[PDB]
């Protein structure tokens, strides 16, 4: 029946680029490593979405910590997403399948 | 936490209410106790450590009975049943006597005095025996196997153990032990008699060669123990990580293999046609000696190598350097994987090592050779008895009542309190001549008395009861007999729980 | 808990009695079958004394260790062991009232000895040299028949009990190896039993008339199948995909027309002439249409048969199991001398009879199938050993222990020890023999007393070996009545019931192991 | 036992007592379930409905007794009825009572053998004298009277007064189509119960009689290739969805429609294999029934097993589920095979008439189920009495003449042929009296006053006990000629079958 994976797939979906972020977790981390030890030498943009900005160190330092609330925000949010969909795709599962099969 | 005289009389009433149809079993004339199961499996037997382990254990003291039975089964394995007997006696008979009379020790001190007499004594009436005669052996073998009652398939095994067993004897502690059982290495083989089983130089190996091990018939050239430290190295001298990915198998293979190759190289120098592998046994290592043109063999028991340390006869080196026939695989060595029955065996003969010749033992069956394979050990533990004490002292009476007087007369002398152990001791000696004229079916205290006026005049030298026959018998010529030794070492346990379970006062948690 | 020193024994002896009274009929013709319920809770009728034991759940010790000891005698004889409980518990009896009396149990078990030894001493004096003429095999099959059942029963069956045993002996087998293959068969009474010299399969396969009367039977036994499947998939390969189930569809059909026709060939390659009716025998199902193409031949193929028919078959015809057909000679398929497959109620079972050196000859019981055909399954069988003990000693004696006495006499007569402690157990030992002879007599007819001070004094005038008219309960010559003890059958309850109360004589201490 | 093992719940006394007294427990109605039988039985099944007879093997196979001195003997009893249907009303009491003499004798101190041998030989001398006993023999199957004459007796020995409709009605049944020569089927004379119209009313239709609803048209043709089937019509339309129905709206169009051209198919398959009558023990359908309609294949409604197995046993048919296409292996049997209203009932009517495998189908209308299948039971047991497969019956006294002169026959020479046997042989003559007392068990008088008035009949064969007053006072009713007599068969197993297992179930004290 249509109702089991509608919510398994946005499950699988905010899942894995969460993870994604765990990668970018420990950069996010060593990006506060990265720029923390560029003092200006290499011009710092932020990329933060599609306009590459002219940017400076402090844009540079305070978007990273704001970097980070990428892997904070993305990550946590979807454990709600998780089981938000989980468990109304679990539910979905016998109710309709017994019904078909009675 | 229970303690005292009710301990004191309790652990007679553990030890003694055991050896009751216990001695009756002792002897060819044997009651079988019947233990039925809360299952319903009915038991039939006259041997105590099957009777030991199968009864429910009504004290500690039963739990501490078990020990010093086992002890002698494991010490021996002869006599075991014999071993409790007198241990309950001597509580049975005095404790609560002389604790009421009030002294663990004096009793306690007792048991030695009055050891020590019987041994004394033991070494008079245990007179010595010919090793060099194999019959003035085999004879006590044969009062052995009929002791276990198989004469039939067992006075083979008479003999291939005592061959054997005068083989298997050497040892050196410096005091130079006589036998040694750890190097007896029987086999088990299925096919071919037991007359036709036999024994040769150093330990046969059927044990890990039940199918090709070392090739088939290596002649002269060697087999190779390893103790090394042959561990192919990961790095040269050094070990590295290790291999999951390609590059890990080029490189360290390339410091790998040529360490094997420095190793068994060195092996290859000692003239093996094959090379059994004990330490340092990994996939490149035996893969080498193919390489080094000798045969390799792959996990194998130390204890066999052990045994083939002394079957070749030789060391085991952990040398990665030296490695040679001394080192190991020494003399000329045999090496013969022979199928007997459907088996094959490695037969490692030439043995270097002083005698020391293990036992070809090949059955019709299994079955069949089983017979002799019981008694076959059991010889052993008699041959060695022999072995370890070459006094033959008569079996039975003979030995009991002679003792008896003299701790009596001992007691006598001391006229102490301690008379009154001995006078329980000398006492409880006469329990198993009662006992076998229990068992023989004929009126003890009458034979008792006889048999005090065979002491009273005699001193009972060759002269106990036969329980067999039941009648005032001359064991020298009845060729009844024992060493002094399991006598001895039986009766010597048989003080010692004695002692210790009225040393023990209290039992608690 | 523990049954001290008298007291085990005590219970050694009880456990002994009341199964005796049962066995003093279970015991010749006089013998009383017994029956069973709580042995399983199935409707279960036996005579004999070792099978009754292990029917029954027998809870006691001592009935539990002796259905094991009698057993290797009950494996030789099986009659004998109807008798042998008598005298074990009896020596019991005998004994335990001297210890009572008070003397050591040893001595006893001792004074047994040289008792039993004259006793095989007297087994070789009294045992008598006989020939194998079939009567005398009669004599000794009806015995044990008469025991285990009617002597009308013993009798009807007789014959081909010691008919079989001829052939088996044509084998020159000492003893009875083929030959054994009893059949019981769909019919309203047991009355009905026949001797097969050859075989005989149950099954025609599923097709009538393929010329499945056979007179010249070259017998393929073939464990593969003409029916592999009709249907698409292979006999063992299933699939549930789709496209693995199309390619097996076509040659399925195929494979079996490939085995088919083999026979078809085989057929001609054996005859040639469809007037010599082929038979084709299968451990497993063959199709209608493989019937049908070979049964139009006159080839006769026979599905579903038996492993040992198939072992039998292999033996019996010179026979051979194939899992494969080709094209093979008549004789590459073993010959049986006839064959027909036989209708009785609805399943047609093929006799396949005297086939070329028959060497299992299959007897065949028509009855009711309920275990009253079993009952009477046993003393044939039974018989079997009796006859086959009487194949392998020519030295049999009279029956209705007219030994008994003539040992008793003897044993007891002289003392063999010319002691107390030997000749007290001999006491007991040859006292406890005579109770089967009298007490048979006292379940026929006259009391033991009467027969024995017959019997005794009888032998006692004779020497020849006078024994219990079991219809009468007083003695006849036993050598005359027909039953009749094989010195094989006899001898092994001397072993037996000494060697079993040697050590269970010997015991003080019992308990509760584990 | 005495000790812990030995299983077994016989021996001894309680062989010697309870094993023959609980063999005495169920003679005892036995006696009052055989000849003429005044007296009823209320039994419930393990349905708890009540059903009312005499006979005992219908109700001793539900009995249930930890012995198997019970279990056993109605084997014997069963084998006198699987080879007679009748005189296993007596078989069990003769045996039962014969059996208490040895138990007595017990008491007297008579042996096993000693008890069981008289009887046997006695049995033999029985089965010797028992045939010159034989006082007639059957003739005419054809004739209705011949065999009417007879089954009465077993019909008696049932039931008494319905016996006269009855036994008429049996051979008008045509026990006369088979020559009960080497042949006779029940399933092919099948009785067949309609409940309603009356029980005199119970009819002969030649030729199945299917109570069953007779529905599509009449058959195709009357050879009717006849394609039986367990269930057909598992239903074409599936059960499946949320409603145990539908779940989806869209769910019930397929639902409907697809049972149709199932159905069509699978009727149509019907005609394309050939069915000239489709048997669905699963469920009618309108559409198939149309479809039956259409292609004019009779249809059966629903079915009982011993519909499918009587047309599986019958036509050659085999019942099978069929979603699948029919396929005719079933093929055709009976050349007329029709609808018909019997009892006005609709009645699936399958006819083909052969001297061997014709269909003379009992049809019993009735208005009473309890009774009808009593009815049936009596006619079972009379017509399985005139199962012998001798037209020459060789016939002896019906109801029991005989007894008197064996009692008679035996105990007199009981004696001459001597010793302690002569007893039991003796003995042997005295049981006889039980049916001349069950009879006057529910006649009412003595049998001691039955048999001293019939030992002085002497040589008779004929004045004896039955119903009425008749066995009451004189206890003198001809059962040679009241036209009751019976084969000697079934009387020549009852002697030697309750020789039997009497003599087996006292030899074993396990």
């Amino acid at each position: 029946v249509e109702k089991y994976q509608q919510l398994q797939k946005d499950l699988s979906k905010s899942m894995s680029g969460r993870q994604k972020l765990e990668a970018q977790l420990t950069e996010n981390n060593i990006v506060k490593e990265e720029l923390a030890l560029l003092d200006g030498s290499n011009v710092v943009f932020k990329l933060l979405g599609p306009v590459l900005v002219k940017q400076e160190l402090g844009e540079a330092r305070a978007t990273v910590g704001k970097r980070l609330d990428y892997i904070t925000a993305e990550i946590k949010r979807y454990e709600s997403q998780l089981r938000d969909l989980e468990r109304q795709s679990e539910q979905q599962r016998e109710t309709l399948a017994q019904l078909q099969q009675e | 936490r229970e303690s005292g005289r009710k301990v004191q009389s309790g652990n007679i009433n553990a030890a003694k209410t055991i050896a009751d149809i216990i001695r009756t079993c002792l002897g060819p004339k044997s009651m079988m106790k019947m233990l039925l199961d809360p299952m319903g499996g009915i038991v039939m037997t006259n041997d105590g450590n099957a009777i030991l382990r199968e009864i429910q254990v009504q004290h500690p003291a039963a739990k501490s009975m078990i020990e010093i039975s086992r002890t002698q089964d494991e010490e021996v394995g002869d006599g075991t049943t014999s071993v409790i007997i007198l241990a309950g006696e001597m509580l049975s008979v005095a404790e609560h006597f002389l604790e009421q009379q009030m002294h663990p020790t004096v009793v306690i001190s007792a048991y030695r005095k009055a050891l020590d007499d019987m041994i004394s004594t033991l070494k008079k009436i245990s007179i010595p025996v010919d090793i060099s005669d194999s019959d003035m052996m085999l004879n006590i073998i044969n009062s052995s196997i009929t002791t276990k009652a198989i004469s039939r398939w067992s006075s083979l095994a008479c003999n291939i153990a005592l061959d054997a067993v005068k083989m298997v004897q050497f040892e050196e502690n410096g005091r130079k032990e006589i036998d040694i059982k750890k190097y007896a290495r029987v086999e088990k083989i299925p096919g071919g008699i037991i007359e036709d089983s036999c024994v040769l130089r150093g330990v046969m190996i059927n044990k890990d060669v039940t199918h090709p091990r070392m090739r088939r018939y290596i002649k002269n050239p060697r087999i190779v123990l390893l103790d090394s430290s042959l561990e192919y190295k990961k790095g040269e001298s050094q070990t590295d990580i290790e291999i999951t990915r390609e590059e890990d198998f080029t490189r360290i293979l390339q410091m790998e293999e040529e360490y094997i190759q420095q190793l068994c190289e060195d092996i290859i120098q000692l003239k093996p046609d094959v090379v059994i592998t004990e330490k340092g046994i990994s996939d490149l290592a035996q893969h080498y000696l193919m390489r080094a043109n000798i045969t390799a063999i792959r996990r194998v028991r130390k204890t066999d190598n052990n045994r083939i340390a002394r079957a070749c006869g030789a060391r085991i080196v952990s040398r990665p350097e030296e490695l040679r026939e001394d080192d190991v695989g020494t003399g000329a060595g045999l090496l013969e994987i022979k199928k007997i029955g459907d088996e094959y065996f490695t037969f490692i003969t030439d043995c270097k090592d002083p005698k020391a010749c293990t036992i070809l033992l090949r059955g019709a069956s299994k079955e069949i050779l089983s017979e002799v394979e019981r008694n076959l050990q059991d010889a052993m533990q008699v041959c060695r008895n022999v072995l370890l004490d070459p006094q033959l002292v008569p079996g039975g009476g003979a030995s009991e009542m002679a003792v008896a007087h003299a701790l009596t007369e001992k007691s006598k002398a001391m006229t102490g309190v301690e008379q009154w152990p001995y006078r329980a001791v000398a006492q409880a000696l006469e329990v198993i001549p009662r006992t076998l004229i229990q068992n023989c079916g004929a009126s003890t205290i009458r034979l008792l008395t006889s048999l005090r006026a065979k002491h009273t005049q005699e001193n009972c030298e060759t002269w106990g009861v036969n329980g067999e026959t039941g009648t005032l018998v001359d064991m020298k010529e009845l060729g009844i007999w024992e060493p002094l030794a399991v006598k001895l070492q039986t009766y010597k346990t048989a003080v010692e729980t004695a002692v210790l379970l009225l040393r023990i006062d209290d039992i608690v948690s | 808990e523990v049954a001290r020193a008298q007291a085990a024994l005590a219970v050694n002896i009880s456990a002994a009695r009341g199964l005796q009274d049962v066995l003093r009929t279970n015991l010749g013709p006089k013998g009383t079958m017994k029956m069973l319920v709580s042995g399983a809770g199935d409707i279960k009728l036996t005579k004999d004394g070792n099978v009754l034991l292990h029917e029954m759940q027998i809870q006691h010790p001592t009935a539990s260790l002796i259905a094991k000891v009698a057993t290797a005698q009950d494996d030789i004889t099986g009659d004998g062991t109807t008798s042998n409980v008598l005298i074990i518990g009896e020596l019991l009896k005998q004994a335990d009232l001297y210890i009572s009396e008070g003397l050591h149990p040893r001595i006893i078990t001792e004074g047994f000895e040289a008792a039993k030894e004259k006793a095989l001493q007297f087994l070789e004096e009294v045992k008598v040299s006989r020939e194998m003429d079939r009567e005398t095999l009669i004599d000794v099959a009806r015995t044990s028949l008469r025991t285990k059942v009617h002597a009308e029963l013993a009798d009807v069956l007789t014959e081909a009990v010691v008919d079989s045993i001829l052939a088996i002996k044509k084998q020159d087998e000492p003893i009875d190896l083929f030959m054994i293959e009893i059949m019981e068969m769909k019919h309203k009474s047991e009355t009905d039993t026949s001797l097969i010299r050859g075989l005989v399969l149950d099954h025609g396969a599923r097709h009538p008339d393929m010329k499945k009367r056979v007179e010249d039977a070259y017998i393929l036994t073939c464990n593969v199948s003409l029916e592999y499947e009709k249907t698409e998939v292979n006999s063992g390969f299933f699939y549930k995909s789709a496209e693995e189930r199309e390619k097996l569809v076509k040659a399925e059909r195929k494979f079996i027309e490939d085995r088919v026709k083999k026979i078809i060939e085989l057929k001609r390659k054996v005859c040639g002439d469809s007037d010599k009716g082929f038979v084709v025998i299968n451990q497993k199902g063959i199709d209608p249409f493989s019937l049908d193409a070979l049964s139009k031949e006159g080839i006769v193929a026979l599905r579903r048969a038996k492993r040992r028919n198939m072992e039998r078959l292999t033996l019996a015809c010179g026979g051979v199991a194939l899992n494969s057909f080709d094209d093979l000679s008549p004789d590459c398929l073993g010959h049986a001398g006839l064959v027909y497959e036989y209708t009785l109620g609805e399943e047609k079972f093929t006799f396949i009879e005297k086939c070329n050196n028959p060497r299992s000859v299959t007897l065949l019981i028509k009855g009711p199938n309920k275990h009253t055909l079993t009952q009477i399954k046993d003393a044939v069988r039974d018989g079997l050993r009796a006859v086959k003990n009487a194949i392998d000693d020519g030295c049999v004696v009279p029956g209705a222990g007219a030994v008994e006495v003539a040992m008793a006499e003897a044993l007891i007569k002289h003392k063999p020890s010319v002691k107390g402690r030997a000749q007290l157990g001999v006491q007991a030992f040859a006292d406890a023999l005579l109770i089967i002879p009298k007490v048979l007599a006292q379940n026929s007819g006259f009391d033991l007393q009467e027969t024995l001070v017959k019997i005794q004094a009888e032998h006692s005038e004779s020497g020849q070996l006078v024994g219990v008219d079991l219809n009468t309960g007083e003695p006849m010559v036993a050598a005359e009545v027909g039953v009749w003890d094989n010195y094989c059958v006899k001898k092994q309850l001397l072993h037996s019931c000494t060697v079993i109360a040697t050590n269970i004589l010997l015991v003080d201490e019992i308990m509760r192991a584990g | 036992m005495l000790k812990e093992g030995a299983k077994h719940f016989s021996g001894l006394e309680e062989a010697v007592y309870r094993n023959i007294q609980a063999c005495k427990e169920l003679a005892q109605t036995t006696r009052t379930a055989y000849g003429p039988n005044g007296m009823n039985k209320m039994v419930i099944n393990h349905l708890e409905k009540l059903f009312v007879t005499n006979d005992a093997a219908t109700i001793l196979r539900e009995l249930e007794v930890q012995h198997p001195a019970a279990k056993m003997i109605v084997m014997a009893s069963h084998m006198q009825e699987q080879e007679v249907g009748d005189g296993t009303n007596f078989v069990l009491v003769f045996a039962g009572a014969l059996l208490e003499l040895a138990e007595e004798l017990l008491r007297i101190g008579l042996s096993v053998s000693e008890v069981i041998e008289g009887y046997e030989i006695a049995c033999r001398k029985a089965h010797e004298i028992l045939p010159n006993l034989v006082c007639c023999s059957a003739k005419n199957l054809r004739d209705i009277d011949e065999v009417s004459s007879l089954l009465r007796t077993s019909i008696m020995s049932k039931q008494y007064g319905n016996e006269v409709f009855l036994a008429k009605l049996i051979a008008q049944a045509c026990v006369s189509i088979f020559p009960d020569s080497g042949h006779f089927n029940v399933d092919n004379i099948r009785v067949c119960k309609i409940l309603g119209s009356g029980i005199s009313s119970s009819s002969v239709l030649h030729g199945m009689v299917f109570k069953k609803e007779t529905e599509g048209d009449v058959t195709s043709v009357k050879d009717a290739k006849i394609a039986v089937y367990s269930c057909p019509f598992d239903g074409m339309i599936t059960e499946t969805k949320g409603t145990v129905l539908i779940k989806t709206a869209e769910e019930l169009m397929n639902f409907s429609k697809g049972e149709e051209n199932l159905m069509d198919a699978q009727v149509k398959a019907i005609a394309d294999t050939g069915a000239n009558v489709v048997v669905t023990g699963g469920k009618v359908a309108d559409m198939a029934l149309h479809y039956a309609n259409k292609y004019n294949i009779m249809l059966v409604r629903l079915n009982s097993k011993w519909d499918l197995r009587r047309l599986c046993k019958t036509v050659g048919a085999t019942a099978l589920p069929r979603l699948t296409p029919p396929v005719l292996e079933e093929m055709g049997h009976c050349d007329s095979v029709y609808l018909s209203e019997v009892g006005d009932t609709q009645v699936v009517v399958f006819k083909h008439e052969k001297e061997d495998g014709a269909i003379s189908t009992i049809v019993l209308r009735g208005s009473t189920d309890n009774l009808m299948d009593d009815i049936e039971r009596a006619v079972d047991d009379g017509v399985n009495t005139f199962k012998v497969l001798t037209r020459d019956k060789r016939l002896v006294p019906g109801g029991g003449a005989t007894e008197i002169e064996l009692a008679k026959q035996i105990t007199s020479y009981g004696e001459t042929c001597p010793g302690l046997e002569q007893y039991a042989i003796k003995k042997f003559a005295e049981a006889f009296e039980a049916i001349p007392r069950a009879l006057a068990e529910n006649s009412g008088v003595k049998a001691n006053e039955v048999i001293s008035k019939l030992y002085a009949v002497h040589q008779e064969g004929n004045k004896n006990v039955g119903l009425d007053i008749e066995a009451e006072v004189p206890a003198v009713k001809d059962m040679l000629e009241a036209g009751i007599l019976d084969t000697y068969l079934g009387k020549y197993w009852a002697i030697k079958l309750a020789t039997n297992a009497a003599v087996t179930v006292l030899r074993v004290d396990q």
